[PDB]
This record gives structure tokens, sequence and C-alpha cells, in this order.
């Protein structure tokens, strides 16, 4: 006999839980939303355009991306292709990456899966977890050294 | 004796240079010096893989196949003590991560005061008792919950965020450190409620302690950005929402970092690859003109 | 970035690291003799941490000194004596802090700022009831956004 509510917190979020389960204000799908506390239930902020990059393959099929956020006005990408790095500034250019000992490290058919990259304030640190360290052979101290 | 490692098969660097660009440089592991071979030993991940490296008290530090191997204190690219004689509480620790069963390192995130190691079924919290770091630290596996092995647990604020394993359609859980006892550790599952959602692999968890949000990319279905919006207030949550963003069909995101309130976000389509910035203003307006903040995906 | 005290100790924050000076004396960072360490030589802890932070201040709290830095937040107390070498250095909880205002602390709690885009928010820093030492920031202007400018 005419009942009415009010749902009044629309913040909710998706739940695939069934009917007769959920709390208010949830969902059933929700797509591009933003539920803020106060104001209610917004457009998502609208993606602002910086500069490309390169074509369908100038990454690689699936990279691994790390942000760097040494300083206010130092700021990089670095995203590890399966052959080589490429580094891209924060405003969209790009910067060049040496090879200076030889890549050989990078090189991997899963990027994503298999290299890491820790990033501390003073130093960076890439691991690879496919490759094992090997032992150094051939730089003995003394060769031989009969001991008497 | 030996005293060096091949200096390739090791973890390299990434260093800039003053002129702009970036250099990609090995790092000059020291020279082993003062021991032998059966008194100075390997250090224990010359025979396998590395899988991270992280920091904890002055020492740089590698997990292994199942070992932890911190630096000296002083000298981060150095694992050998001074000298064998007079042992002198600055020397590098080896300490095996001792299980009942199987446990390869693969993460390690600093979460309340302990700076502890995950492996892919178990958990593995990391401090000393007595002074810093001796050859005395102690390792003990606090909770066994299963991560995968594709994701790095991001920390917003007391919590830390990571996946788990399902089959299909995975899940997302909130880790926590309880209020009743000292130091326990527990696991929520903030897909309880929702699964069913967020596909088969987790390669990226963003995040923005700012904004208060969570937000994950899935490579089973790549157009979508999975936020989890959150709110606590007198500790106690009250909004666990979820949603997905969607930047037009066939467009693959295959990156999510946030500086502080700005969301960097490359984003390929099937003929570019971009760059974009996702700016949490309230009434500000984006670029110079533009009368109404104009919605416009691009 | 920030001079600091702490158990007669003069000291700085740096670019990740944090020097504390010589126990009687302010002005010295140098050790009385590197033969016979002496227990009172200054200390140079750098912050360890997963990611990258600078340290930026360094606000007394409960019993801990605590020193934040811009996304993280550390804090700074020994195991065993006073201060030797053996000083550690933990991150409680990693919230976000804007670098241009003094935390500042009026009783039990710390309070701060931090960094939205535009209509910033100011933050209540707690110490937990329940547990001995976890740390909490909750949101004192969650209920008025869109206020400080």
């Amino acid at each position: 006999a005419l009942i009415s509510q009010s749902i009044k917190n629309l913040k909710g979020g998706i739940s695939q839980q069934p009917d007769i389960l959920r709390y208010p204000d949830q969902g059933s799908r929700q797509v591009n939303g933003w539920s803020s506390e106060t104001e209610g239930l917004q457009k998502r902020p609208p993606l602002v355009f910086l500069n490309t990059l390169g074509d369908n393959g100038a990454l690689g099929q699936a990279p691994y991306i790390h942000l760097i956020n040494r300083d206010e006005h130092e700021q990089y990408y670095a995203v590890f292709t399966g052959s080589g790095i490429r580094v891209f500034d924060l405003s969209g250019n790009e910067k060049q990456v040496r090879y200076p000992n030889g890549s050989n490290y990078i090189k991997t058919a899963n990027p994503r899966n298999d290299l890491r990259m820790v990033t501390v304030a003073d130093y960076t640190f890439i691991v690879n977890r496919n490759v094992v360290a090997q032992k150094n052979t051939k730089s003995v101290n003394l060769p031989n050294y009969n001991p008497n | 004796t030996e005293d060096q490692v091949l200096w390739e098969t090791m973890p390299h660097a990434l260093v800039r240079a003053a002129d702009g660009n970036f250099d990609f440089k090995w790092l000059e592991w020291s020279p082993k010096s003062c021991g032998d071979v059966d008194t100075n030993p390997w250090p224990s991940f010359v025979g396998s893989s590395i899988n991270d490296v992280f920091f904890f008290r002055n020492r740089l530090g590698f997990l292994s196949g199942e070992n932890i191997i911190l630096s000296r204190t002083a000298k981060y690219f150095n694992f050998y003590p001074a000298s064998i004689a007079n042992l002198s509480d600055d020397d590098p620790i080896d300490v095996a991560v001792s299980t009942n069963r199987i446990a390869i390192l693969k993460y390690a995130v600093p979460f309340s005061e302990e700076l502890l190691i995950w492996s892919d079924e178990a958990q593995f919290v990391l401090t000393a008792s007595g002074t810093l770091t001796s050859k005395s630290v102690e390792l003990n596996l606090t909770t066994q919950f299963d991560v995968q092995d594709r994701a790095r647990p991001f920390g917003i604020g007391r919590n830390v965020y990571f996946a788990s394993p399902r089959s299909s359609f995975t899940s997302i859980h909130r880790y926590y450190a309880v209020q009743d006892v000292s130091s326990v550790k527990n696991a929520e599952d903030i897909t309880s409620h929702v699964p069913n959602y967020i596909p088969n692999g987790v390669f990226s968890i963003c995040g923005s302690g700012t904004e208060n949000f969570c937000s994950v990319l899935s490579h089973g279905d790549p157009s979508k950005i999975f936020m989890y919006k959150f709110l606590y207030l007198n500790e106690e949550l009250r909004q666990q929402s979820w949603s997905h963003w969607d930047f037009g069909e066939n467009v693959q995101v295959l990156a999510c970092q946030s500086i502080s309130s700005d969301m960097y976000v490359i984003l390929r389509n099937e003929f570019n690859t971009f760059l974009a910035r996702i700016s949490f203003t309230k009434n500000a307006i984006d670029l110079q003109g533009e009368p109404y903040r104009a919605f416009m995906d691009m």
C-alpha cells in the first residue's frame, strides 16, 4: 500500500551478488563512473591528451612500465619492450637509451612476467628473473700456487 | 679462489647522465676479499635466479631461490665481509627462508615496521631480535595466503593490495595489520561480493593516497581499468565501490601510474600508442580556454 | 631540508639520508677517533625504502620523532641503547603529504595537508588505541572538500 524508499548515497559500486542479497546503492554495472563521498556520482575526468609515442608495435606486445618520481622537475617512464628500452618523458617526449655494456639482458619473450625495476632515490635497478647469476671463472687470484 | 661475479648475469642499472639521455650500465660488484672458498662462502645467489631488489637498514638486498642476501651496511655493491678474521657486525647475511613447504621468494614490500617478504603461497617477516642486523636476524612466516606472481603488492595507507590466483575471474585482497593483537597480519577479500569481474592476469596495481583509490589492469580484457574507490573514516570502511573505465572499444590500456592527483596513462589503439593525463580537478579547466571542462576522453 | 634534535644530537635530513651529530657537541659530524668506536659517534642511516622518498620534515609525535617524506612516513627509533651505529628506521604509514606546510601538533594528534589538484585536504594523524604502535591518518575534510583552495 504505497511504499516509498530513498536510496540516498549512491557511492555503491557494482556487486554481482543476487537481488535479495545486496546493500542499497550498489548497482549491477557501472562504467566510466566516479563515486566520490560528498558529491555523489560523477562522470570520470576526461583524459587530457599528451604527445603520442609511435606505431602499434612501438612498444612491446605486453611491456613493463615503471614511473620514476625523483623530483618535481624530473619525471620519466620506462617501458621494457621485448627488445630493448625506450624511455618517455611525462610531457610526451623521448630520451635516448644507450647500451655501453651491450643489452642482452632485457631481451625476453614476456617482459612483464620476467623483468623487474626497483627505483630508489639515488639509483635504479632492473632484475631479469630468467638469467642465472653465473660464477666467474678465469679470474682466480693466484693460478695454481703449489702451497709448499 | 675466484673473486668476482660475472657482471653480466647480475642485475644492471639505469642511470642518467647530465646530457639528458638515460644510460644502461652494469653494476661494478666489488671483488671478493679476505677469505677462502670454504670460509668466505659464495653469496647463495650465484647458482640460481634473482627476483627482486630491496633496501633494508642501509643494506641492498636480493631475493633468490629461497634465500635472502643483504649486502654490507655502508657499501651497497659488496656481498663479502671486510675480513673473515674478527666478524665486525656489518657483514652481509645469508638467511635462508626456513619453511615446512616450498616457497620461492618473489617480492618485498614494507608494511608496518617490518619489510615483509612474500612468496606465492606464504608470507615472511624479516626483522631481528637484538641490534639492527647481525648474523642473528630472525625470519618467520605470519600468514599463509596465496598471491599471484605477476603483480607487485602496492601499498596505499595502512593496507597493501594484491592479487590472488583463481583460475579465471581473479580476486584482490586487502592485507591488514589487525587492531587487537600486537603483530598479527590478516588478509580479507575486497572482491568477496564482486567476483566474476576482473578477468585473469593482474599485471599492474595502481593507486593514490590523495584521491583514495586502487585500480587494477588486466590482460584478460585490456580495455578496462578496474577502479576500487574507498574511504576510511573513524577506522571503519564506508565505501567499497567498484567500476571500470573504458577508453573506447578496441583500445588497450597498457599502463597506469599516478603522481599526486594526476593519473598519467599510456594507452594503445590499433594504430598508435598514446600518453595522457587524467586530472581529478573539481571545477578547474583542463586546457587553456574550454568554457565548461568538456568531458572528451581525448 | 630540515634541522631536528634527537637525544642530544643535532640532525639534518638529506636526499634520502638522516645525519645525526655527536652526543655532547652539536656542531660536529665526525667521531673523535676511528680507532675505538665509542658509542657517541655520528650516525648515517639511509632511509631504506622500496620506492623513492626524499626526506622533508621531522615531527615528534608520541615517543618516536618520526620523519615524513612526501609519499611515506618513517619512524626513527633504535633497538638497544639510546643511539649507536645500530639505529632502526622503518616506514609505518604510506600517506601523501604536501611539501610546503609543516605538520603541526596540538594534542595527541598532528595535522597536515595533502596534495589534491585543487581544493586540498587536511588530515588528522593518529596513534591508534588498540595496537601498540600502529599509526593512522583520517580525513577531517572528508565532509568538507571544495573549501581550502
